[PDB]
């Protein structure tokens, strides 16, 4: 029950969550494992980790290139689960969420996928291209294997969707900051106050805002809006991309960013 | 919740990020409404007749089937304004787009025929059109890039991945994800998320309806088989649809065999792929053992796509329709044959359909058979590509 | 002695070396006979309908005439198989050729649309086709050279003189002089020696006949004017013919003004030339004071010809039809306008007709007028030429 | 009556005519005048002279290039008539025939053209692209100005044509050796015996064979077939073309050819 325990500890500490995302195996397996340990050490409350996929439709170029770097390193879904097991071995209590595309889940059987997730100690799965309308076998298999199925609450969510997300999801609700695809440059400006309160009314899993969060101010704003925290992906990945030739400076700049982002969550 | 069934047996669905679901539901609603609207139908009809040039001819070949008991007709979608069947459905979708108060169009293209159709419809009906096309196709289907741009469409080269249709599809969807409020995504084939496979079929069904009426007038009976190439499935389902309940009528789809199925460089997921989830649908995919989407290959840009529309996967599974493959070289021979013996230059896509029909005839020349090939388009766009290949030989 | 009148007032005749007179008389006889032959007519009809794609659409423009009292329709010969009106008459001439036991075809081409039509008809009906085309046109109308050759026609570049249509005409006639026993000269326009101007008109007259029927159905009356470009006169006379006895209907021909009539670099002999004898006919010619034939110029290969058909010279002289000129730049603007506001890419030849119609409207926007432009062909062939020009700007 | 006198003198001498053709002003006015004097001196019985025309439809490349050479020299119809007058001044009795295309005759009035012809002492005009069917104003204007109108009798001539050529023509009948266009390489093989006798029956002007005559054997054959003589054009012009850089050798080779061709006419 890692998400439940985390949000309980954070509310007790009157604190929001900071959740960084990285693609597993970017730019290589070894460096990626180091990256993840640095993310945690710098103060990550939870992790969102991506399995390299051939055609990431919900992703802008930054993360598109994270997937490619991983593939250039020869990173497979099977090697990703080896990493996860190693990560869980080192960190028993940090919530670990996966960002998946449907085909990778569906490929060798949806049940088989979630069973492997549990086996390695993953806490949640977000399937980017599976809306609530198509989620039945996905969320059932998740629950069967004690995995939280994650659902996105988009800015254009109606009431029926809200109530569906509140009932179907577990661990955390993914609160989408804006339409479009992932990207640190494209920032969400539209107020989310209306959605957060409705989700709280329908007893949805705690909400984390994601998409375009790349500065501490956006983390604080997210928290002050009533969200349980904020997720940063492309911003994190950009530091990997920028420092590919300087592996030590990469971790240094990552630690600084995460530390700054986590500070603003308090 | 939807008004219409999103699935064809196991295949179809609406596998998009949650953000796009309202767009898809709005589109389905607009479509159901328009289909019941006599004013929409009259306007669509008017454009098809007086602007596009429908009905298209059904041409009896009288050279290429000499010495055999095969009678072959070509449904002349190559005669349609723009030069392919693609124009039919874009005109309907453009009307829907206006009906939904959209002022911009996003489209992907491979052969550039859907692109050209999307551009021409947008010029006509006052939409701002942007078109995604893989860099490879920009080059091998260049005449259409000129045509598109001359008509005021923005053409955007895609260099990612295989730099072909799949990758153009990616960028179009990614774009629409952030622009759906102002832009209608004019998907070009009977594939992708519901309601598209259903809409594209209904806006292409006049092909098979005309063909039926025409063949009855000329021959006094239905065809033994109708044959069509399958890129994503629009021309084929356009041909097939009115013939589905005619159980005597064989429905034959032709997937690109590329350099040979055994090479892996082909575009034939329906018969040589594996069901997966991608491009908004659960459908036959070319994919690795790990579930990564494979890059496809075809000489034909319009068939060079590693998946296929859900209604074809369905119609195959129940054995209503049969699917085969034709290689590059087979398609080329058929291209040359039509050029030189019927005086018609087909698209290399269409040439796949013709090649198989020619195989049906050649393999069993004394079998009495009445065949219709959907000649989905003209080969003006393939002119240089074909030349460069033949010269190299 | 002939069966039919070779002359239109002062213009026409049969000014060929004596050697070719029997060929011309044989052709005239074959034509008169075929015209009375219900089996020939049915076969011609069949090819036009089921192979070429007739009737062509009559498209109402609903953007380019906004804010004016001009209603403009385009007769969609661009939709015809091959991509121009040229296909109509070559199909009739090819049938005549077979009827006369000829197995070979000689043709000249400029735009390459007549060439393409001659090649496709020859592929279909089993004739050996050779095509003369000026070197300049081989280059500026390249897509059609590929198309012709793919269909099994021999294309012969002519480097003599202006290296354009005139010079291609020379070589074709010189060839036919020595091959008439085996080869039929499929002249491409309503010009040259009798019986060609008469035959080409009769095999193009369905354009105006369809237009009449179509405009009556849509508008309940005849057009105020029908407008057509004049290269040698085939599309225009095809449009005009059925309207000649309709005296209320204005008949307007558009000659290429080129770089400007005052430059001398144009192709407008009817209004800016002088009657002479050349290319088998007595007709308006661009000629020097000494009586040497001048080289013409046009951006449009299909209009780049220093003479014009005798029936137009005639119809002008009696004031039945009116002739004007449109320059390169005027034709280009009209090309761009149609592309971007109606989603139709016209031939640069056709664009001359459209440009003048647009001038009629723009010059007097509150004049109520119902106009038909013959859109003689599509501009796929002009794509690169237009690009190269616009880029240079 | 130069043609009548010539054929009377030739029949008296049991001899056929040799008629060379050249384009007036090829390769220049001076050299062309020299060429013509050499043609006569070497034994030309008559001359056929061409006025440079822009589009010679009845001509193959050899003579096409003769027209172009003349045009490159700036040769006009008006300069051609100056030449003719000069030629007639030197040679009072040799028949001079013109090869014209219709537009050059029709240009500034058909009557005006033939009147000028007479003025300069031309004896006949052949209009290549004016068949008997279109010849009325041409042959009338010719006769009005004491010019012989020349007509071609093609190998495919029927009886009605034969009788028309016999009645309409004067001076000589042009007996066409073959279909096609002018050219020394393309030789006429088809027997013309049937046409010659029919022309003699209908009292046509004496026949001269032309097209593809480039060797003495063809001249003799023509004569033995019953023709009054033979015309060589492209063969003559080829010697001009071949010797453009060697003006003296040109006249030498021309004299040799004409002398050889005339010998075979006896
Ligand atoms: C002339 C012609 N004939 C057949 C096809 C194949 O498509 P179907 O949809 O009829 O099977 C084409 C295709 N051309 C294009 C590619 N289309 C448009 C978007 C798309 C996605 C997936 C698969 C196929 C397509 C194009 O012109 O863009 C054709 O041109
Ligand atoms: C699309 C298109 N539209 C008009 C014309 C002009 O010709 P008209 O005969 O209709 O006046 C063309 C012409 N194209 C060609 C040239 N033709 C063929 C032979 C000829 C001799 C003299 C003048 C014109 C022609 C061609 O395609 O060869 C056209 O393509
Ligand atoms: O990358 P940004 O900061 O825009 O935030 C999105 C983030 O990438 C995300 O949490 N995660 C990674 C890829 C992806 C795709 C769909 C939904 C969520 C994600
Ligand atoms: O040039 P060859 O020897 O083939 O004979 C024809 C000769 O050229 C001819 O007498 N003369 C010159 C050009 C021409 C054109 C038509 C008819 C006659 C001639
Ligand atoms: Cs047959
Ligand atoms: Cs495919
Ligand atoms: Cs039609
Ligand atoms: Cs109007
Ligand atoms: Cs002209």
């Amino acid at each position: 029950e890692r998400y439940e325990n985390l949000f309980a500890q954070l509310n007790d500490r009157r604190e929001g969550a900071f959740v960084p995302f990285v693609t597993l195996g970017d730019p290589g397996i070894e460096q990626s494992l180091k990256i993840i340990d640095t993310l945690i050490d710098a103060g990550a409350d939870a992790l969102e980790l991506g399995v390299p996929f051939s055609d990431p439709l919900a992703d802008g170029p930054t993360i598109q290139n994270a997937n490619l770097r991983a593939f250039a390193a020869g990173v497979t879904p099977a090697q990703c689960f080896e990493m996860l097991a190693i990560i869980r071995e080192k960190h028993p209590t940090i919530p670990i969420g996966l960002l998946m595309y449907a085909n990778l889940v569906f490929n060798n059987g949806i049940d088989a996928f979630y069973a492997r997730c549990e086996q390695v100690g993953v806490d949640s799965v977000l399937v980017a291209d599976v809306p609530v309308e198509e989620s039945a076998p996905f969320r059932q298999a998740a629950l069967r294997h004690n995995i939280a199925p994650i659902f996105i609450c988009p800015p254009n969510a109606d009431d029926d969707l809200l109530r569906q997300v509140a009932s179907y999801g577990r661990g955390y609700t993914y609160l989408l900051s804006r339409s479009g695809v992932t990207g640190a440059e494209n920032r969400g400006a539209l107020p989310l106050h209306h959605l957060i309160e409705k989700l709280k009314e329908y007893h949805a899993a705690p909400a984390l805002q994601g998409f375009g969060i790349s500065s501490p101010e956006q983390v604080s704003a997210a928290v002050r809006a009533g969200a349980a925290g904020a997720i940063s992906g492309s911003a994190i990945v950009k530091i990997i991309e920028k420092n590919l030739a300087s592996p030590k400076q990469m971790l240094a700049e990552l630690r600084s960013f995460v530390s700054a982002m986590k500070a603003a969550s308090r | 919740t939807t008004l219409l069934n999103p699935y064809f047996g196991e295949f179809g669905g609406m596998y998009v990020p949650q953000i796009l679901m309202p767009a898809l539901n709005q589109l389905e609603e607009a479509f159901v409404s328009a289909q019941k609207d006599p004013e929409f139908q009259a306007q669509f009809a008017d454009l098809l007749k007086n602007y596009a040039g429908r009905p298209t001819a059904l041409t009896k070949c009288q050279n290429i089937t000499a010495g055999t008991r095969t009678t072959l007709y070509l449904k002349r979608e190559d005669l349609l304004h723009g030069g392919a069947h693609k124009t039919n459905q874009v005109l309907g979708q453009a009307l829907l787009a206006k009906r939904m108060g959209k002022s911009e169009i996003i489209a992907e293209t491979g052969a550039g025929q859907h692109g050209v159709a999307s551009a021409l419809a947008s010029a006509l009906l006052g939409l701002k059109c942007r078109i995604y096309m893989g860099a490879k196709d920009v080059e091998r289907q260049s005449p259409n890039v000129f045509r598109m741009r001359l008509m005021g469409a923005e053409v955007i080269p895609v260099h990612s991945g295989s730099a072909t249709l799949k990758d153009a599809c990616n960028e179009a969807l990614r774009d629409w994800s952030g622009s759906y409020e102002t832009a209608h995504y004019m998907l070009g084939t009977a594939a992708g998320p519901h309601p598209y496979p259903t809409i594209v079929r209904e806006f292409q069904r006049m092909i098979g309806e005309e063909t039926k009426a025409q063949i009855l007038d000329k021959e006094g009976r239905l065809p033994d088989a109708v044959i069509a190439c399958v890129g994503g499935g629009s021309n084929a389902i356009g041909m097939f649809a009115d013939f589905i309940n005619d159980t005597s009528v064989g429905l034959i789809g032709v997937e690109p065999g590329g350099h040979g199925i055994e090479t892996g460089e082909h575009g034939a997921p329906l018969k040589h792929g594996r069901v997966g989830i991608y491009f908004g649908m659960k459908a036959p995919m070319m994919q690795t053992a790990d579930g990564q989407i494979e890059e496809s290959y075809s000489i034909s840009a319009g068939l060079d796509f590693p998946s296929v529309g859900p209604q074809h996967a369905y119609l195959n599974s129940i054995g209503r329709a049969d699917y085969v493959s034709i290689t590059d070289d087979e398609a080329l021979e058929a291209f040359k044959t039509l050029c030189r013996h019927e005086g018609i230059i087909p698209a290399l896509e269409s040439s796949h359909a013709l090649a198989h029909a020619l195989k049906m005839m050649r393999e069993q020349p004394e079998k009495e058979q009445l065949l219709v090939v959907n000649l989905s388009g003209r080969g003006d766009k393939d002119i240089f590509t074909v030349h460069d290949i033949l010269k190299a030989r």
